[PDB]
């Protein structure tokens, strides 16, 4: 306990997390409007952030 | 905000040029001028109003209101440098000067935003702040200043795709070139 | 003095008896692969505008693999 001074866990993400990750990654694609991207996030029941 | 700001430079339009027209645009405006903290901006624009004789305590309940906004900033700008995160003195104000930009005049917000433009090392807040610039450049027509950051915006946008900070530029220039009477 | 460029190994693969001379048809049953090939050689080599257009990073290069044969 002495020799680690904090250990931090990582999640898969879920339901908001799903969608702002869609939301920088989407960024620098040229979208069409009107796409609603939470149903996209939805569809995917956490997978990971890769 | 800057976000329904140039609704304001719309209704001065509606105000002024329609001579006879002159009567529900001065007031619908001044239902969201003396509210919302506006101070700046409507000075002239009361000089073309009418009289409007009593503003006095009018003004007075609303400057109090900016000095308190400003004043919690001056609460907040040593707490947040003595236990630092990415400046947080200007990353509360990168977000609240644009409170500033709308509230006071341009002087507020532009030694403001380029102040803050050198804080963030990623341009996803740079390009946001460059957008503001624009923004109140339409509303003071500056001709000369938009020139300068529209450049300085584009060389931005080259790394990465940014096509939502392309294509909602397009609209920038879409909206200058129509200004300016240049139609192709 | 500044010289043209220059190489022994190899030249420039002399493009008359150099080809060899298998075509698309010949390999039968790779549906995945053949098409996917393409879109990461010679499809960004003409269509290159496209991958600008929409932004989305054409490959530098790509590492084949598997068992022999």
């Amino acid at each position: 306990p002495g020799r680690i001074d904090r250990k931090i866990e990582f999640p898969p993400p879920n339901e908001e997390a799903r969608l702002d990750i869609l939301k920088i990654h989407s960024r620098k694609m040229n979208l069409t409007r009107g796409i609603n991207l939470r149903k996209i996030a939805e569809l995917m029941p956490g997978a990971s952030g890769a | 905000p800057k976000n329904p700001d140039l609704r304001i430079a719309q209704l001065r339009f509606l105000l002024s040029l329609p001579e006879h027209r002159g009567d529900a645009a001065v007031r619908d405006e001044l239902m969201a001028a003396v509210r919302d903290n506006n101070m700046a901006p409507y000075y002239e624009a009361l000089c073309k109003s009418l009289d409007w004789q009593i503003d006095v305590d009018l003004l007075n309940k609303m400057k109090k209101a900016n000095e308190d906004e400003l004043k919690r900033l001056d609460e907040e700008l040593e707490d947040a440098e003595k236990n630092l995160g990415e400046s947080e003195i200007r990353d509360a104000m990168m977000a609240k000067a644009e409170y500033l930009c709308r509230i006071g005049d341009k002087e507020g917000a532009l030694t403001a935003f380029r102040k803050t433009y050198d804080k963030t090392v990623a341009l996803g807040h740079r390009l946001d702040i460059v957008f503001y610039l624009l923004r109140i450049g339409l509303f003071y027509m500056d001709n000369d200043l938009i020139t300068r950051n529209t450049e300085k915006a584009k060389s931005l946008i080259e790394e990465g795709g940014d096509w939502d900070r392309r294509n909602r530029l397009k609209v920038y220039q879409g909206l200058y070139c129509v200004a300016i009477r240049d139609f192709k | 003095d500044v010289l043209p460029p220059e190489a022994d190994s190899s030249i420039m693969m002399l493009t008359s008896d150099q080809k060899p001379d298998v075509m698309y048809a010949d390999i039968g049953g790779m549906d995945i692969q053949k098409q996917e090939v393409r879109e990461a050689v010679e499809l960004p080599l003409t269509h290159f505008e496209l991958y600008k257009q929409i932004g989305i990073d054409p490959p530098r290069g790509v590492l084949m693999y598997g068992p022999p044969g």
